[PDB]
């Protein structure tokens, strides 16, 4: 199988396809059985009828994932589902190439779990997995749309790229040089999906009734309606009265999913019984965490506390190459005008002689990095760097997750 | 027409520094003082000599306080502290003001046109001195 | 308050361009003032200003077509400081001007 | 702000804390305690002030006024919005502007052929 | 206007502090004898950021459920007894074999399976690691991970130096306020306007 | 008497209050050492000199001058 498998494990969604395909597949990577009893798969989800009480199970912890079957279940699912999934189709698996993506700091226990659940429950032929953020420097070899934000103004793979992502999980900063990351150097954030999601839901439940119980309406609401703040906090409190939104909650009898209601526009102009919850502070209150952690009530540093720690730990040589070459990954990006903000307040704590440089991809950027692992894929360099099933075999299980691909090698 | 450079922007830290060699023609003073400024655009770092470190001293400046140097004179003005530390209290007499735009340091020239009687009167009724 | 709204921007000092000369001989003497117009350290800075400008255009016509560029510059552990060091040098020239 | 003042305390300098300062406006609806933090501390020290009095403490300007004592009532918010007009002839502008203390010249009369170009 | 000369008490008066002061009236009382003996027997201090942490994996869980059970895993992670936290700090399974036949009947509409099994020692291996039923708890203390690899993982990656860059921001507690600040009487909860006070009252003035 | 002075050396320990120190002032085509006395220190003390400036000295009156 020359064109290899593309599968990138995440802790929200799943992406996965064919190198062959230009965007990959989207799949949920949890069980949600309603009060009732009746379970539902992650790709179901969506088709239930009721969203008032789900209880959610998936495997990936806050960590990494543990519970291996029900992953499996939702690999063969992913992946034996020629019907599900159009046009795709496996068969047994025996000569396909498969590139995966983990988490950057994965527990060898479960690392060297998942080495041999893939090597041999699926029989894949060669292998190779990584974190994200090493795909990222190969973005070179080939031309694409990339959107670049300057925070002064107003081989084919590259060595120097700082990669930085706020996944649904939490939020981690990677300096990687040579294509190799310095994981003395990587910071973490708790920050996540989780985190604002469970603080929109506290915040209208002091604001309005409680919802805490729903969770899918609230992750709807903040992946529709929420925006970082243009400049600053006090700016967006000022004309938060102009910025102001209205949601109509779902009627079950009519409506499994609300929508958004814009005073400013007339277009939506029928009336409905269902009430409407208007939404002024938290459009920007919540995704001041980033920047400002005391107004959560958390003792958090912050993003911006991070990225100079990590900086100040690499070597003084290559920290203002650093700043030059910085790219966001995903589904926490995707709310406007963030990029801008970050390096607008990265570059006022840097020296003037020191430029920041953002790069972000438009558009979603789960599938961004799915196409960047597919290129890397691609390159000739994944096949020198693709590890063979023979060799594993002639190997110990540990062998691989202590030298190829794991992060004690290169610490 | 002249040409002028000013240093501007929030005060992020000063240090003074003295030297410990007596050298016989002193008996205690600072070397230099090194002041970091901070704006919009970046930040930087200044070495100034005792006659700055004086002037802003006396303009009771502490770390928070945007800040005004004139490099030709030398003249050291207090804008105000920085906005950023108005909730730092309920209440507070001081006046906040925003970052100011510019890196650190801007050259600029002014082009003001002043006819001779003014000077004349500044000539015969000068400003300066401190002396009562 | 109001009507001290921002002048800098079409003021001028007045005082350091010897304007103000009447308050001059409270403290200054004819012949010490020859003397200081006389002992002027001019032809210094032009000597500092050519010694660093041959370095300058040494690095120049080395590297300087692709030094300053920003793409050449972005990963390149030389080319950037080559840049830096003609953009410090540049900064030294303009302050002794200054 | 303005209202009836109920607890004043004010703490020396210690190694944990500069200056220490808090009081506490009571209105007829608000009652709560501000932090003070040094300046404020030292404008309130200036002059005497004893709990239970009325008096309007002006932010911007970090002047103290005194409304008398608790003779009125409070109203209700301690902050509110408000502007205030002045209304001052072009002669009383130019006096001020032509002296270092121009202002006491609208009273005692002593001007004295203010410049053109000031006008 | 100022007086310029007032009478003074040399014992009493000290320039260093300045004092001034004015159904039945009856001061607040706390009636619990564990908050009396912990007064009596005693940039933030371990108490705030141990509540702080805690309200934040309380915020991160996803179910109601599974709120009990993250006090123990907190503790584990930051190795602080579990029962000594949990009663001094106050709060604000996943499998099942039938459920895993329900899922099988559940996707059995597309499956394209390849049966095929040999004893061997790797299938035993791969047969416990496919049902293993482990709690993320289990692996943790599970003595398979090595110490200094578990102090890399956790207590290495947060960064240590800077506690805080930029500059501290306090709102409103109700409504996010900033031009108006007032800290509360009782419980110390800054409040802004009128409607913000009367909601903080009854509701969030706890030591009240 | 105007020329740069090398270095201004006083012993304040060795002896205290005047101990006759000396300076050493260059010229682009001269240089030489003074002795100076107590009232030259003191003269000295005010309008302070820390070596490596042009200077000129009264020979009448004393006069310090800092060029
Ligand atoms: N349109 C959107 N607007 C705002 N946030 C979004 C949007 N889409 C997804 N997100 C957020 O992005 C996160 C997805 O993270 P993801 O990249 O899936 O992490 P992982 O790859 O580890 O699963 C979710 O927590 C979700 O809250
Ligand atoms: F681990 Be994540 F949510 F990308
Ligand atoms: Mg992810
Ligand atoms: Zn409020
Ligand atoms: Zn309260």
């Amino acid at each position: 199988e020359t064109p290899p498998i593309v599968i990138d494990n995440g802790s929200y969604e799943i992406k996965f396809g064919p190198s062959t395909n230009k965007k990959p597949f989207r799949a949920l990577n949890a069980l949600a059985k309603d009060k009732f009893g009746t379970s539902y798969l992650s790709n179901h989800i969506k088709n239930i009828k009721d969203i008032s009480s789900i209880t959610f199970r998936r495997p990936h912890e806050l960590g990494q994932l543990t519970l291996w079957e029900l992953e499996s279940c939702i690999w063969d699912y992913c992946l034996f589902n020629p019907s599900e999934f159009d046009g795709f189709d496996l068969k047994e698996g025996k000569g396909h190439h498969l590139v995966a993506s983990e988490s950057c700091m994965t527990l060898p226990e479960l690392s060297k779990h998942a080495d041999q659940v893939i090597f041999e429950e699926y029989e894949f032929d060669s292998l190779f997995k990584s974190p994200v953020a090493v795909f990222v420097p190969f973005t070179k070899s080939y031309k694409g749309e990339m959107r670049t934000i300057s925070g002064k103004d107003e081989s084919d793979y590259h060595d120097f790229q700082l990669v930085i992502d706020s996944g649904f999980n939490c939020t981690w900063i990677i300096p990687v040089l040579k294509g190799i990351p310095y994981y003395k150097a990587v910071k973490k954030l708790d920050i996540g999906g989780r985190f604002l999601t469970g603080l929109l839901k506290e915040t209208l439940s002091f604001r309005h009734y409680n919802m805490m119980d729903e969770t899918i309406l609230v992750n709807n609401i903040k992946e529709q309606c929420l925006f970082v703040s243009p400049v600053s906090y006090f700016d967006s409190f000022k004309t938060k009265d102009k910025h102001a939104l209205e949601y109509v909650l779902p009627d079950f009898q009519t409506s499994f999913l609300g929508y958004v209601r814009n005073p400013r526009k007339e277009n939506v102009p029928l009336p409905e019984d269902a009430q409407i919850i208007t939404l002024t502070d938290e459009l920007f209150t919540i995704p001041e965490t980033f920047f400002h952690p005391e107004i959560s009530q958390i003792t958090k540093p912050g993003i911006v506390e991070a990225i100079l720690e990590s900086l100040s730990m690499l070597p003084e040589i290559v920290r203002p190459l650093m700043v030059g070459n910085i790219v966001c990954t995903g589904g926490n990006f995707n709310l406007p005008n963030f990029a801008q903000r970050l390096a607008a307040e990265l570059q006022r704590q840097l020296p003037t002689d020191w430029t920041c440089h953002v790069s972000v991809p438009e558009g979603d950027c789960a599938l961004f990095g799915w196409e960047v692992m597919s290129q890397f894929a691609k390159t000739d360099s994944y096949r020198k760097a693709r590890v063979t099933r023979e060799e594993y075999y002639e190997h110990g299980p540990d062998w691989c997750t202590k030298h190829r691909f794991g992060y004690q090698n290169w610490i | 027409k002249e040409t002028k450079e000013v240093y501007e922007g929030e005060v992020t830290e000063l240090t003074p520094e003295d030297a410990e060699n007596p050298l016989g023609g002193y008996g205690k003073t600072i070397s230099h003082v090194i002041v970091g400024l901070k704006s919009a655009k970046g930040t930087k770092t200044l070495r100034l000599d005792p006659t700055i470190y004086e002037s802003i001293q006396r303009e009771k400046v502490s770390i928070g306080d945007v800040i005004y140097i004139e490099a030709n004179t030398g003249a050291v003005k207090r804008v105000g502290r920085s906005d950023a530390y108005a909730t730092e209290f309920d209440l507070e007499t001081e006046e906040y003001v925003p970052l100011p735009k510019g890196e650190v340091h801007k050259k600029k020239e002014i082009v003001q046109d002043v006819t001779l009687h003014d000077l004349d009167v500044a000539n015969a009724r000068p400003q300066g001195g401190q002396d009562v | 308050k109001l009507f001290k709204k921002n002048n800098q921007v079409n003021r001028v000092d007045l005082d350091f361009l010897n304007l103000v000369f009447t308050l001059n001989d409270k403290d200054l003497t004819s012949y010490h003032a020859e003397e200081i117009s006389k002992l002027t350290c001019v032809k210094n800075f032009v000597e500092e200003v050519n010694k660093l400008r041959e370095t300058n255009k040494q690095l120049q016509e080395e590297f300087g077509e692709a030094s300053f560029l920003n793409f050449q510059d972005a990963n390149q552990y030389f080319k950037y400081s080559n840049k830096q060091k003609l953009e410090g040098t540049v900064d030294m020239l303009n302050f002794l001007k200054m | 702000i303005e209202g009836e003042v109920v607890e004043i305390q004010i703490d020396r300098s210690i190694t944990g804390g500069h200056k220490q300062g808090k009081l506490t406006i009571k209105t007829t609806d608000m009652e709560t305690i501000y932090e003070l933090g040094n300046k404020m501390i030292d404008g309130l020290t200036k002059e005497k002030v004893l709990a239970g009095d009325v008096i309007s403490i002006d932010k911007a300007s970090g002047k103290i006024t005194k409304l008398g004592r608790s003779v009125q009532c409070p109203e209700g918010e301690l902050q509110k919005r408000k502007t205030v007009v002045h209304t001052v002839s072009l002669h009383e502008i130019d006096v001020i502007n032509s002296r270092t203390q121009g202002f006491l010249a609208l009273f005692t009369g002593d001007t004295g052929e203010i410049r053109s170009e000031v006008r | 206007m100022k007086a310029l000369v007032e009478e003074i008490d040399k014992k009493t008066y000290n320039p260093d502090i300045y004092f001034t002061s004015l159904s039945r009236p009856v001061k607040r009382i706390n009636y619990s004898l564990a908050d009396l003996e912990a007064r009596l027997y005693t940039r933030y201090t371990q108490q705030e950021i141990l509540q702080s942490d805690r309200r934040f994996m309380e915020l991160n869980t996803e179910n109601f459920s599974d709120l009990p059970n993250v006090p123990t895993l907190l503790s584990d992670l930051t190795g602080v007894p579990r029962d000594r936290i949990e009663s001094t700090t106050k709060p604000i399974w996943v499998l099942k074999p039938e459920t895993l036949r329900e899922i099988q009947l559940s996707y059995k509409s597309t499956k394209l399976p390849k049966p095929k099994r040999k004893n061997t020692n790797r299938i035993v291996a791969l047969k416990k690691v496919l049902s293993s039923k482990r709690n993320l708890h289990s692996f943790l203390d599970s003595a398979l991970l090595n110490l200094m690899d578990k102090n890399v993982i956790y207590h290495n990656v947060y960064n240590k130096r800077y506690f805080k860059v930029l500059p501290l921001i306090t709102t409103c507690s109700i409504c996010g306020g900033y031009d108006s600040i007032s800290s509360c009487v009782n419980c110390g909860n800054k409040i802004c306007s009128v409607s913000c006070f009367k909601l903080h009252n009854e509701t969030r003035c706890r030591n009240r």
